[PDB]
């Protein structure tokens, strides 16, 4: 009666990709033959399999496909008695995610570069500062070769790329090549505030801490000059320049405002302080910079990035507001308000607060404005931003809706999360909703699929979702019901999950001061069967550079940035719900999601 | 592109090929031969043949203790900001605390905290910070430098002047109570240099040779060769004085076990003409160290240092006079017993 | 004053090491966690070492552990800060700084080993030594004037022992000495490839880099 095929919006080479094939209003067993071909040409058969479909499994089939590597499109075709579906889907060559660890962030001419490539046939390339290739080749993931830097070379930021054979997208890592000596001390800086007021009257301070690499305080003096960084260019304040003593490794540098006004009588830029510390003996010095102090009107910024831009008239709308500091770091415990809806909440640690908004039934368009309301801030120093959400278009003006509801906050693996199916529409159609179909999406692949019975009268249906580490760093929950074998009603929601390691890795030690040559004994606690890679670096190397290094947070960042879903959920209509969540859909009544323009989110 | 390349190097005995459908480095300055069947760039670095920022004048005059006097001037168009005068003490010397403390409280100045023992600032490296150095007239400061401990050989100290907007460009001067310039004394010919000691080594006399005590001298660690030589001619190359000499006899032989087949060069500064009273065609007793050797031509050359022993050896004409005769024997015994037995 | 024959000067200062890989083939506990004790010796550097461990597990993806620190120190020691490179025949001053971390007042002998490649205070016969005191929890700078006479890497070594005690230290660091001139850079030509051949004739050591590209 109605047949549906769901696949991820983009398909990856060489990895198990689960797909969904469903039969609505058909109580008859059948075998289904399913093929994938290159498109438009249909030259070679890329994958094939036959699967059993029965009332035993609720007429639902979840097979997996693998496309061996051989803009580029494919066609998933499925056929059997009564069934003929075909979806054209975009292909990506990024089979998995690659990350490059390097030995250190800075090298001298004529030294080696030790590196590892990790994966969540591969080749690795080395590029010069001028952007000229100098290495390329297949890499044995059990064995890497150090790369030898020539005695005469170009100085500056090189880059290393790791990729699959015929892919246009990559992971890139950096390292500097400089004629440098390691300094005997680190300098750490502490700003007075995380921001500077464009039109304020406060001074700006920087606390300098200078300590030798083995622990004692440094004695000496510091030279600090303040400036402004306009996109790329740095524009100094020549009368900032002050010399201050560093006594017992401590010192405080101060930029006066009337000195700042005198030179700047600014929007969208940052205050920087450049700091040069010298030992009392004159033996060596260190140069670091305090950056990212945005010149602003408000200490905060409001964002609507985590709210759906669509609503369901007559159902309560879930507004998820997000506040950060100017650098974009979450700002916790910040009260937010929307006057027009007399709504009010305060920000959790993740920087979010959930506000439920009651909306009229005849609204097609919904405009929202949110203000910070911080106890310690004058009105004109609060932050605000505006948005307007637009109503989900029902299929053929039917008035039938679906809403998925989550009240749980700061989601971590281990939890059991209530997920609500909230349904609304005409009494005639509602009495036909016999089940719900749901899809869990993680890392751009369809992770799990299940069914949720609805009995008659049940317009609120709650089920449980148990969260494992498989859902890190975030997952999408998408659901739909179908009415009388041709209307589809759908919703989706985006759920953040706490970004830890999927497993566990600790390096345990005694923590006592040691002696050159002393016997050391360290402990490694990890998962059974883990390959662990180690390195020891003189702390003096972090002093000089630390922005290129690998970290768990960077792993999860890049993986998120390559999510095929582009939206915080819901959509224009049935079609858009799937499109925005990174899905493809084709039915037997040609309900087809449009073609995906680019793999990287609009 | 459907290429197939091949490069020929006089360097490599077999040429290199690569299918362009890339780098190779040498250590030579030769013609390349390329064959195609794309763009190429070739790079060839070689070594091709003081104080732009400040004027620095550092003297140390005598207090009739020493007065350290420093004068500086920025050579820029505008007064330099936030300039630094980096000072090291002569060995066993220490700043008069009272003076240094007066300088420390100066309007536009700063110096770090220092401890004090009996009017002696407890710092060997002293750094004075100034807000500005003038670009138009010289700026000077002075203070007394106090002799704490007596010492053989004072190491000269140094003064560096540099400013905030020019840290990499450092102007350095040295100062010594004896050597005006404070530079360690050395000798160079063409481009190669060796240490000289500073103390100008005088010729030896030497009335009755204590032959046992002399063997002892010519047998210590640092004595590698012992020759009898002949002063053929005196010249002046890059290094002011060249004494050309010929090895007449070999009494003890250096690691280079082979002399006498090559004319030797002995080199000393014009400031040393007086004390080394070498005359042409006179015979000389010479021994020294092979750490004094200075490479050149096919010829073997050393430089005259305090490790070099120089004594005139009379001629046979001379070896009949009442004054010279008992010494000629002394020289004959010495040669004989050293050459026949070793140490 | 113990003999400098006794004190073996530290010299092993890598900027990174322990570049090893490692399987947790041990069995998990109640917690499902596997454990691997490992031994090594520290190198010579007085500093803190950060040890970073990153692991991969078939179903648990990749994981970057928290860094683990190792402070390595002494009670009394030398810190020699050297420039990247120095020019042949030019006179320079290097400043070793001595650290006293004991809460007493000490008296100290500092000697700079002779080397034939330099011109300095130290002569073959005797090393330029000096004796002087250091106050409680303090440090004292020590200048050395040398003159490089040879290009290349050439050790500078300094040794210091305290008096009436057993605390000493020695440091050996290689100094880089470079040719007297300014390195000059000729792009011998920029040619293209439209069987075609080409000869490119002859244009302080020398290097020559050969770059051919695709277009
Ligand atoms: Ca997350």
């Amino acid at each position: 009666a109605l047949y549906t095929l769901i696949t991820p919006a983009v398909l990856r080479t060489d990895t198990e990709e689960q797909i969904l094939v469903e039969a609505h209003g058909d109580s008859t067993p059948k075998q289904l033959d399913i093929f994938v071909h290159d498109f438009p040409r249909k030259q070679k058969t890329l994958f094939q399999t036959r699967v059993d479909m029965n009332p035993a499994g609720g007429m639902l089939v979840t097979p997996t496909i693998e496309i061996p590597a051989k803009n580029q499109y494919v066609v998933v075709q499925v056929t059997g008695p009564q069934v003929r579906l075909e979806k054209v889907v975009l292909l990506s060559y990024q089979s998995s995610f690659l990350f490059i660890q390097t030995d250190k962030g800075i090298y001298t001419p004529g030294s080696p570069v030790l590196y590892r490539v990790f994966s969540m046939t591969v080749i690795v390339e080395f590029q010069t500062p001028e952007g000229i290739l100098v290495s390329s080749n297949s890499v044995d993931l059990n064995f890497f070769w150090p790369y030898n830097l020539p005695d005469l070379v170009s100085l500056g930021t090189w880059r290393i790329v790791a990729k699959y054979e015929h892919s246009p997208e990559n992971y890139t890592a950096y390292f500097d090549v400089r004629k440098y000596v390691l300094p005997s001390f680190e300098v750490r800086l502490q700003p007075s505030e995380k921001f500077f007021y464009i039109d304020g009257n406060e001074n700006f301070h920087v606390s300098i801490t200078a300590r030798y690499l083995y622990g004692e305080e440094v004695e000496g003096v510091a030279f600090v000059l303040f400036g402004v960084k306009i996109d790329d260019a740095k524009k100094s304040i020549p009368d900032s320049l002050t010399r201050i003593p560093i006594i017992d490794g401590d010192g405080k540098a101060t930029l006066k405002r009337d000195t700042f006004r005198s030179r700047f009588p600014l929007v969208g830029h940052t205050l920087y302080a450049s700091v040069t510390v010298m030992t009392e003996s004159g033996s060596d010095m260190v140069v670091t910079e305090q950056s990212g102090i945005h010149i602003v009107a408000s200490p905060y910024q409001i964002h609507f990035t985590k709210t759906p831009k669509y609503f369901k008239p007559g159902m309560p709308y879930e507004l998820t507001v997000y506040v950060t500091n100017p650098d974009g770091s979450p700002a916790a415990h910040v009260p937010v308000v929307s006057e027009a809806f007399h709504s009010m909440g305060t920000t959790l640690s993740d920087g979010t607060a959930k506000l439920i908004l009651n909306i009229p039934l005849n609204a097609q368009s919904l405009p929202i404005t949110v203000r910070t309301n911080h106890g310690d801030l004058p009105r004109e120093r609060q932050a605000t931003k505006s948005m307007t959400a637009i109503a989900y278009q029902t299929q053929g003006g039917s008035g039938n809706y679906l809403h998925v509801a989550i009240t749980s906050t700061e989601i971590k693996p281990g939890d059991n999360l209530p997920v609500n199916f909230n349904v609304k529409g005409n009494a005639n159609s509602l009495k036909q909703i016999k089940y719900f179909t749901y899809l869990i999406l993680n890392k751009g692949k369809i992770f799990k699929v299940g069914r949720q019975p609805r009995r008659d009268g049940q317009n609120l249906v709650t089920m449980n979702l148990h969260i494992t580490p498989d859902l890190i760093p975030s997952f999408r929950f998408v659901a739909y019901y179908q009415v009388g074998n041709n209307e589809i009603v759908a919703d989706s929601v985006w759920v953040d999950v706490k970004d830890t390691c999927m497993g566990t890795l600790v390096v345990k030690g005694d923590n006592l001061i040691q002696m050159p040559g002393a016997a050391m004994k360290i402990k490694l606690e990890g998962d059974p069967g883990a390959r662990v890679g180690l390195v020891a670096v003189d702390k003096a190397v972090y002093v000089l550079n630390d922005k290129y290094k690998i970290s768990q947070a960077k792993i999860w960042d890049t993986i998120e940035k390559s999510d095929f879903g582009c939206t915080a959920g819901s959509g224009q209509n049935n079609l858009g719900v799937f499109e925005d969540a990174g899905l493809a859909l084709t039915t037997s009544t040609n309900l087809n999601t449009k073609q995906r323009s680019a793999a990287k989110c609009p | 592109l459907n290429l197939d390349i091949t490069i020929e190097l006089p360097d490599r005995e077999v040429p290199i090929r690569y299918r362009i459908n890339r780098t190779v480095e040498t250590k030579l300055n030769q013609d390349i031969t390329v064959t195609a069947s794309a763009t190429m760039t070739i790079l060839t670095f070689y070594n091709a043949q003081v104080c732009n920022k400040f004027h620095l004048n550092v003297s140390v005059e005598n207090i009739h203790a020493l007065m350290l006097k420093i004068c500086t001037r920025y050579l820029g168009e505008v007064d330099s900001t936030m300039t630094i005068i980096d000072i090291s003490m002569l060995t066993g010397f220490l700043p008069d605390a009272e003076d240094l403390t007066r300088l420390s409280k100066g309007v536009d100045r700063y110096i770090s905290r220092y401890e004090v023992d009996n009017n002696m600032a407890q710092k060997v490296a002293v750094i004075i910070y100034l807000n500005k150095v003038s670009h138009s007239e010289d700026e000077c400061l002075h203070f007394k430098i106090l002799k704490h401990f007596e010492v053989g050989f004072i190491q000269p100290g140094s003064v560096k002047v540099y400013s905030y907007y020019n840290l990499d460009e450092k102007c350095t001067k040295f100062y010594h109570p004896d050597k005006g310039t404070g530079l360690l004394n050395k000798i160079c010919i063409g481009n190669v240099c060796r240490c000289a000691g500073e103390t100008c080594s005088s010729l030896n006399h030497q009335e009755r040779i204590d032959v046992p005590l002399q063997i002892e001298k010519a047998c210590e660690t640092n004595v590698d060769y012992v020759y009898k030589t002949k002063l053929l001619r005196i010249e002046e190359q890059d290094g002011n004085d060249i004494y050309v000499m010929d090895v007449l006899e070999v009494i003890k032989q250096g690691t280079d076990e082979n002399p006498r087949a090559k004319t030797h060069q002995y080199i000393s500064q014009r400031k040393c003409q007086e004390a080394l009273n070498l005359k042409v065609n006179d015979d000389y007793l010479i021994w020294g160290s092979r750490s004094d050797l200075l490479p050149t031509k096919d010829k073997i050359s050393y430089i005259i240092t305090k490790n070099t022993w120089i004594e005139r050896w009379p001629h046979e004409d001379e070896c009949q006079e009442e004054e010279f005769q008992k010494l000629c024997d002394d020289f004959a015994q010495f040669s004989y017993t050293l050459t026949e037995f070793g140490c | 004053f113990i003999a400098d024959s006794d004190i073996i000067s530290r010299s092993d200062f890598p900027k990174s090491w322990l570049w090893l890989t490692k399987d947790l083939t041990e069995e998990p506990n109640s917690q499902g966690i596997s454990s691997k004790t490992m031994s090594f010796y520290l190198r010579d550097s007085i500093t803190t070492w950060v040890v970073l461990a990153v692991s991969f597990t078939p179903t648990k993806g990749i994981c970057v552990a928290e860094p683990y620190e190792i402070r390595v120190m002494k009670v009394f020691f030398i810190d020699l800060q050297m420039p990247y490179s120095v020019v042949k025949n030019e006179q320079v001053e290097i400043r070793a700084i001595l650290h006293n971390y004991v809460n007493e007042d000490i008296y100290v002998r500092v000697e700079l080993l002779y080397n034939p490649a330099f011109c300095s205070a130290s002569t073959k016969g005797q090393r330029y030594r000096q004796q002087f005191p250091i106050k409680a929890l303090s440090s004292r700078a020590v200048p050395f004037v040398i003159v490089p006479l040879e290009q290349g890497l050439h050790d500078v070594e300094i040794k210091a022992s305290v008096q009436e005690a057993l605390w000493s230290d020695g440091v050996r660091k290689k100094l880089k000495v470079v040719p007297e001139g300014v390195q000059k850079s000729i792009v011998t030509i920029v040619k293209l490839d439209p069987t075609q051949l080409e000869v490119i004739k002859a244009r302080t050591e020398i290097e020559t880099k050969i770059i051919i590209q695709g277009d």
